């Protein structure tokens, strides 16, 4: 079971707030402090603040600006971080943490994309990507889905629902024009399709969209 | 005695970005640190007091942060008013110390001079003295030649300059060319022109009066 | 109100006067030792109840023979008072069972 | 109202002392020590001492030589230091500043200018600077007044008694002579002059001198 639960994402105009919620199943306890960690793209993590829901005391770091205000609703179990006044700076993920008050982050959430920007949310478009007719098979076969002209980050992508994890490559999105773009890679055994079905499950948080789409052969 | 190092001693930011002042003590002294503002020809203000907590008055744009023997003073969003002289002070042992200070100097975009001549005073020139009062005002950078003429002829005696450091209302500076002569030398010359030579223009900056 | 509890009451008392006055006299005491700590006000109090109750976790402690001399009091305040409540209250007790044997 | 009350100058001769007073209003404790802080022109903050009014104790810089000597006056209210034997290297501003024996100095003085040299006193002379007649205005005017032939340092210079601070640079002073020389520069809308009046407010602590000078147009 989850413990902490987080959404995947919230853009934020510049210049605007944004409240991070932070809902914890499993063992509560009085003791238990919730903990909020800021990472930026390609950089590491850092320590944003502390709260004790049962007492409701919590404590921030003095070292960087101090946009965040933390709460907790002692009944729904929730941890709430207020970001204030972001700038492209504020743009990070921001994950949530449980310390039992013994020193360690024993569990973390998935933590929360937060993009600072004026553009409008765009759900994203999906293509499939079976091979041309003049291709030849080996023993393995790469099929593909194609993920653009979708604002802002993030997607996940998965094959099958989840139950295809062995052979699959997504990239990187790129930005161009206000809009990310990526390809997921997927290889089954040359025989094993088409078939058996290949389907590319793809969510997109910021706009509450997920999509499915099946890879047939070329009609 | 805690030795308190302050570095950089001069720190240039542009204006309205994030500001760090570093003060490093010799040895841990908990938060037992304190920053004051010192402007031009000021005495100093307490800004932050044991490392972190406020002083009401202070803008909410200064913090401090640190413990143990690193200390930081931060300004988000630096402006001119905050052109000063930063220092930090330990009181965690006997005697209380300082740091060296740090200068906070904003690069601003590039003014030219306003230039402004005065001829010396019948209420001076009554005395046998007579000094022509040149003003060099709010151009920056802070690098600017002033040149003399009288009747076309350039003069380099009897000529005293002073620059105000950056200034705190705009973050330009200022300049004081004073010619100094006396009643008879001044009497027996027609033009006094005080020609200013900044980046914003290839073209000198003249102004000049003749007595009659 | 019985003698035993008078003394510990006027021994309550008197440890807070020595409490205080020990802050107050330490920090002028400590001043003007190089090195030394135990100067400001706030934590000199920390520092004199850290004193009578013998605890002493040694965060801070004075330098100077006067430190010392100021110290020296408090710990003696501190462990008097801190037994005069125990003599009051084993002379209550010593009563309570002097009743409930009938005498 | 002004906490700490000191004198803006004492001219020193070489080998002779000065007693530099410090007059403290506002809430006074027991617990109070005022402290005083040495400055050389261009360099920085330097403690001298501490003295504790109440029981009369006072210490002092052992890192440096121990000119000072310090003393109050319970009933006045008043700070004493003894500076004796000065020299060049005792010429500096010396503040004064009110420390609740918490640690920092939460306000200070104006501080003391001390000059030791031979020089006589000498007030300065104050001369206006109203443009040239042939002189072209934008929608601003540049006044000034000229302060020269002075020692010791400091002046205080203002406009309008202090009612005129927007427009306002006063120059550092210049040494030429055993005499000092400095302007003032004010720059108001070229209407509000000389419609609206224009006086250059001058002090003089050392001398006990302050003149007025009225920027008047050339007659
Ligand atoms: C009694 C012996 C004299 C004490 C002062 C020694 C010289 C002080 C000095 O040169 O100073 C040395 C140095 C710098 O001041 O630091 C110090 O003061 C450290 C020196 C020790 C100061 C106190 C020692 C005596 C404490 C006895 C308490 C009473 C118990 C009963």
């Amino acid at each position: 079971q989850v413990q902490l639960q987080q959404p995947g994402a919230e853009l934020v105009k510049p210049g605007a707030s944004v409240k991070l919620s932070c809902k914890a199943s499993g063992y509560t306890f009085t003791s238990d402090w919730i903990h909020w960690v800021k990472q930026r793209p390609g950089h590491g993590l850092e320590w944003i603040g502390e709260i004790i829901p049962s007492y409701g005391r919590a404590n921030y770091n003095e070292k960087i600006q101090k946009k965040a205000t933390l709460t907790a609703d002692k009944s729904s179990s929730t941890a709430f971080m207020q970001l204030s006044s972001l700038t492209s700076e504020d743009s990070a993920v921001y994950y949530c943490a449980r310390e039992r008050g013994d020193g360690y982050f024993a569990v973390w959430g998935a933590g929360t994309t937060v993009t600072v920007s004026s553009a409008k949310t765009t759900p994203p478009s999906v293509y499939p990507l079976a091979p041309g007719s003049a291709a030849q098979t080996n023993s393995m076969v790469t099929l593909g889905c194609l993920v653009k002209g979708y604002f802002p980050e993030p997607v996940t992508v998965t094959w099958n629902s989840g139950s295809l994890s062995s052979g699959v490559h997504t990239f990187p999105a790129v930005l161009q024009s206000d809009l990310y773009t990526l390809s997921s890679s997927v290889t089954v055994p040359s025989s094993s399709w088409p078939s058996e079905t290949v389907t590319c499950n793809v969510a997109h948080p910021a706009s509450s969209t997920k999509v499915d789409k099946k890879i047939v052969p070329r009609d | 005695d805690i030795l308190l190092t302050q570095s950089p001693a001069i720190l240039s930011v542009s204006p309205g970005e994030r500001v760090s002042f570093s003060c490093r003590a010799s040895q841990s002294i908990g938060t037992d640190i304190h920053w004051y503002q010192q402007r031009t020809n000021g005495s100093p203000r307490l800004l932050i007091k044991y490392a972190s907590e406020s002083i009401s008055g202070i803008p909410s744009r200064f913090s401090g942060s640190g413990s143990g023997t690193d200390f930081t003073l931060s300004i988000n969003s630096v402006e001119s008013e905050d052109i000063a002289n930063y220092y930090c002070q330990q009181s965690n042992r006997w005697p209380f110390t300082f740091g060296s200070g740090t200068k906070l100097e904003i690069k601003r975009a590039d003014a030219a001079p306003t230039v402004s001549i005065f001829p010396p005073s019948s209420e001076q020139l009554t005395s046998g003295g007579a000094s022509v009062v040149c003003f060099l005002n709010n151009f920056y950078p802070k690098d600017i030649n002033v040149k003399w003429k009288i009747d076309g002829s350039e003069r380099q005696n009897g000529v005293l300059n002073s620059w105000t450091d950056q200034d705190s209302k705009d973050s330009t500076y200022s300049m004081s060319s004073t010619l100094t002569l006396t009643k008879d030398e001044y009497e027996r010359h027609n033009s006094y022109t005080c020609e200013a030579t900044h980046k914003t223009s290839t073209s000198p900056i003249v102004k000049s009066f003749n007595r009659n | 109100s019985a003698l035993h509890w008078r003394a510990a009451g006027a021994a309550t008392v008197l440890l807070v006067i020595v409490l205080l006055a020990g802050s107050y006299l330490a920090v002028l005491a400590e001043r003007g030792a190089p090195g030394a700590q135990l100067i400001t006000y706030p934590r000199a109090l920390w520092w004199s109840v850290v004193t009578a109750t013998t605890v002493g976790y040694g965060d801070l402690y004075p330098v100077t023979l006067w430190g010392r001399c100021v110290a020296v009091v408090v710990m003696v305040a501190g462990i008097t008072s801190f037994g005069l409540v125990t003599a009051a209250l084993a002379t209550w007790f010593v009563g309570r069972e002097q009743e409930r044997r009938g005498h």
